[PDB]
């Protein structure tokens, strides 16, 4: 029943350059034992969570000197310096002074690096999904900086967006790029009518648009 | 070496029960405590209960009256009912273990992967692996980028593995939505061009939900 917000909600930053949370609770967090039992806590995209800092200030093994972890009662504040790909996922305060312990609705991480072009690939649907009445043409465009992209299917000339699905992926920790995958499925019938097949794309890197067509000859 | 796992039923219906147990090992529950935490979708992390190490349990307080955090110490098992099921208790389930000192646990130390619960009508559709493989007519440099679009599934998630894990080289994933009242996730894989078709890479799909799992090869065409 113990309030403790966080913000930013999200925190842009870049790799080298430092990041600061502050922790905010409705009451205080300090024990009777005066023992304050504050933690962060991490959860990398598809990952588990992790412990990082155990007692405000107290890092946890592994957990480089990069880590900070200050803080009094309502204020708390986590700060990592010397920013890498891996910082990346969302960091989580955790009071365990008083009952119910509590969360805060963590913060996203975020860092900015150098733009990085897309790499584009089609692939003509299955031979055996083919014959499973459908007809699937799924493009791939990976590894690029900023996450703002336009992707547009033509089939023969004009374009299709009709039921169109796009899927991004968060940021990765080792390069610390975003990269997504659009599919554009149909009916056999209208693959059965259809030769070629383009995926354009167009990105802030390349003025001109990224194109992985292919024909069914 | 310490271990927690979860196992779970993937979906339930709305409005009925769930009960989840924490498979442990390396320890035990009679010398340690273990929390409850869990993962509304799209959310952030909410702690759902705690049996310290004596049999006791404390409890969050919005459902402590649909929770109920048991446990067998011989059996090292943590089992965890949950009343009247709701369609925003979909989250990922956790058994995470405590690291502090007596009674006030420094921080939870060692947490499970996760078991994961979808709350809805729908029943398990099985998923549909289909290869993501080039054509003919466009080629590649250094390096090759393949994959698997596997498509079809209900409920969440499924889990890609690529030759064998002893691929790990430029591994993509992208998050499933749904279509028609199912999911459907892709899975890309990046490896260099003397190596495929040169070598016979392979897509292998888990999903406990129907537990089942397919490895698809890789050819062109």
């Amino acid at each position: 029943e113990l309030v403790m917000t966080q913000t930013p909600l999200s925190l842009p930053v870049s790799l080298g350059d430092q990041a600061s949370i502050s922790c905010r609770s409705s009451q205080s967090i300090v024990h009777s034992n005066g023992n304050t039992y504050l933690e962060w806590y991490l959860q990398k995209p598809g990952q588990s969570p992790k412990l990082l800092i155990y007692k405000v200030s107290n890092r946890f093994s592994g957990v480089p000197d990069r880590f900070s972890g200050s803080g009094s009662g309502t204020d708390f504040t986590l700060k990592i310096n010397r920013v890498e790909a891996e910082d990346l996922g969302v960091y989580y305060c955790f009071q365990g002074s008083h009952l119910p312990p509590t969360f805060g609705g963590g913060t996203k991480l975020e860092i900015k690096r150098a733009d990085a072009a897309p790499t584009v690939s089609i692939f003509p649907p299955s031979s055996e999904q083919l014959t499973s009445g459908g007809a699937s043409v799924v493009c791939f465009l990976n590894n690029f900086y900023p996450k703002d992209i336009n992707v547009k299917w033509k089939i023969d000339g004009s374009e299709r967006q009709n039921g169109v699905l796009n899927s991004w992926t968060d940021q990765d920790s080792k390069d610390s790029t975003y990269s997504m995958s659009s599919t554009l499925t149909l009916t056999k019938d209208e693959y059965e009518r259809h030769n070629s097949y383009t995926c354009e794309a167009t990105h802030k890197t390349s003025t001109s648009p990224i194109v992985k067509s292919f024909n069914r000859n | 070496q310490v271990q927690l796992k979860e196992s779970g039923p993937g979906l339930v219906a709305p409005s009925q029960s769930l009960s989840i147990t924490c498979t442990v090992s390396g320890f035990s529950l009679t010398n340690y405590g273990v929390d409850w935490v869990r993962q509304p979708p799209g959310k952030g992390l909410e702690w759902v209960g705690v049996i310290w190490s004596g049999g006791s349990t404390n409890y969050n307080s919005a459902l402590m009256s649909r929770l109920s955090i048991s446990k067998d110490n011989s059996k090292s098992q943590v089992f965890l009912k949950m009343n009247s099921l709701q369609t925003d208790d979909t989250a990922v389930y956790y058994c995470a273990k405590h690291w502090g000192g007596y009674y006030i646990p420094y921080g939870m130390d060692h947490w499970g992967q996760g078991t994961t619960v979808t709350v809805s009508s729908a029943k398990t559709t099985p998923p549909s692996v289909y290869p993501l493989a080039p054509g003919c007519g466009d080629t590649t440099g250094s390096s090759v980028t393949l994959g698997c679009l596997v498509k079809g599934y209900f409920p969440e998630p499924v889990t890609v593995t690529w030759n064998s894990g002893s691929l790990s080289s430029s591994v993509h994933t992208f998050p499933a939505l749904l279509q028609s009242g199912l999911y459907t996730m892709s899975s890309s894989v990046t490896v260099p061009s003397s190596t495929w078709p040169s070598q016979t890479v392979t897509c292998s799909v888990a999903h406990p939900a129907s537990s089942t799992t397919v490895d698809k090869k890789l050819e062109p065409r």
